[PDB]
């Protein structure tokens, strides 16, 4: 579990992390803040 | 109910910056939602130029990385686009179409206004 | 003794909205010599002009509590820091909305 | 007071002497104070980089 | 890339199936999601999404258009075909810049 409210770019960046390797899956859950999930970031969130 | 209003010249000169202007009626432009403008051609082909974000982020094609612009002004609650170096080939139907802001919702589009180059 | 109250706030209608609501609170509490003057200054987007807005027309109307609104446009974020700054300077608190 | 002042001032004059040894350039303060520089603060950080 | 649709002079009835896919640059469909929208447009009105992530349909429609997608090949179909099948229908994807859009295909029921 990760946990992190910053800018958008960083948020993004790990998502895009996660998403080319395998840190998507039914196991590797955590929580986000607030504005990180209102752009880019909300374009590679992952489904759940 | 939140709309859209469209508004331009109509007739834009050659080598004149195109000067279109959008208000929206119903909520804000800063607190959410992006603002998509598209031309349409008559061959049912949109054609989306660039969009505005409520944090003010200019997102558009490569292509037009010199001349093309988005700005705003909250107290009346309007935004205005800005296409330089245009030529001819222009005569399509604009559109200033709203998605929220991350890709996440394409829900009021507006009516958009036919426009030729003369 | 009129207590001139000074909102900083961006469309028309928060104005309309901020001095109605002043009205209904001075309906709501006490309006025998507390009688509060709503007004509303709008959003400059440079924080010398906030500071000159705030001391040209507010510090001489004698505001005891400035009002303030989060700046339009989310890459710096430092037009409260002014109006904190003249709030502060007797050490008035700010009301951060 | 007046030996404070004489220090600051000499490491003032160092300082800007080796922003110009590093970049040699004088770095133009604002035109107005209404008109903040957004990209121009990399001109001043380096001065930040001697002081 | 100007992304391809088929069919383009097809000819449904009422009752069979409507498939229509249509084929992009590149994987669209990325860790299992899908990113391919389908937009139904009805001449004389703006365009509207019709269904979003390409197998989740919005509230408000009953379910009728459903459909499917991966890497190029995404496809939609109808269940059962009722006379506002007959629209345009746009397969449009918006992953990053730049974003280009789909071709057009008619259908016309029988
Ligand atoms: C993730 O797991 C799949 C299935 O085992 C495998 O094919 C793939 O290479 C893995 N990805 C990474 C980045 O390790």
């Amino acid at each position: 579990v990760i946990i992190l409210s910053a800018s958008e770019d960083d948020a993004a960046t790990v998502y895009r992390a996660a998403a080319m390797l395998n840190m998507t899956g039914s196991g590797y859950v955590w929580l986000v803040g607030e504005r990180e999930i209102s752009g880019n970031a909300l374009r590679y969130a992952p489904d759940g | 109910d939140v709309q859209l209003q469209e508004s331009g010249p109509g007739l834009v000169k050659p080598s004149q910056s195109l000067s279109l202007t959008c208000t929206v009626t119903g909520y804000s432009i800063t607190s959410d939602y992006a603002w998509n403008w598209i031309r349409q051609f008559p061959g049912n082909k949109l054609e989306w130029m660039g969009y505005i974000s409520y944090s003010g982020s200019t997102g558009y094609n490569p292509s037009l990385k010199s001349r093309i612009s988005i700005t705003r002004d909250t107290s009346k609650n309007q935004f205005f686009l800005q296409l330089n170096s245009v030529t001819t080939e222009d005569t399509a139907t604009y559109y200033c179409a709203r998605l929220y802001y991350g890709f996440y919702g394409m829900d009021y589009w507006g009516q958009g206004t036919s426009v030729t180059v003369s | 003794k009129i207590v001139n109250i000074g909102a900083v706030l961006s469309t028309r209608k928060h104005e309309q909205m901020f001095r109605e609501a002043v009205n209904q609170a001075n309906k709501r509490h006490g309006s025998w010599k507390i009688q509060l003057n709503a007004t509303s200054v709008t959003h400059k987007p440079n924080a010398i002009q906030m500071a000159l807005s705030v001391c040209e027309d507010l510090i001489s109307s004698q505001v005891y509590a400035i009002l303030v609104s989060h700046p339009p446009t989310p890459n710096d974020h430092f037009t409260p820091t002014p109006v904190s700054y003249t709030a502060g300077f007797y050490r008035i608190p700010v009301l951060g909305l | 007071l007046p030996a404070r002042v004489r220090d600051g001032i000499a490491i003032i004059t160092t300082a800007a002497s080796d922003m110009l040894s590093e970049h040699s350039f004088i770095p133009e303060p604002k035109s107005s104070c209404y008109n903040t520089h957004e990209k121009r603060i990399y001109q001043s950080n380096m001065l930040n980089r001697y002081l | 890339i100007v992304l391809t649709q088929s069919p383009a002079s097809l000819a449904v009835s009422l009752g069979q199936r409507a498939t229509i896919s249509c084929k992009a640059s590149q994987s669209v469909d990325y860790d299992g999601n899908s990113y391919m929208n389908w937009y139904q447009q009805k001449p004389g009105q703006p365009p509207k999404l019709l269904i979003y992530a390409a197998s989740n349909l919005e509230s408000g429609i009953p379910a009728r258009f459903s459909g499917s997608g991966s890497g190029t090949d995404f496809t939609l179909n109808i269940h059962p075909v009722e006379e506002e099948d007959a629209a345009t229908y746009y397969c449009q994807q918006g992953n990053e810049d730049p974003p280009t859009f789909g071709g057009g295909t008619k259908l016309e029921i029988k």
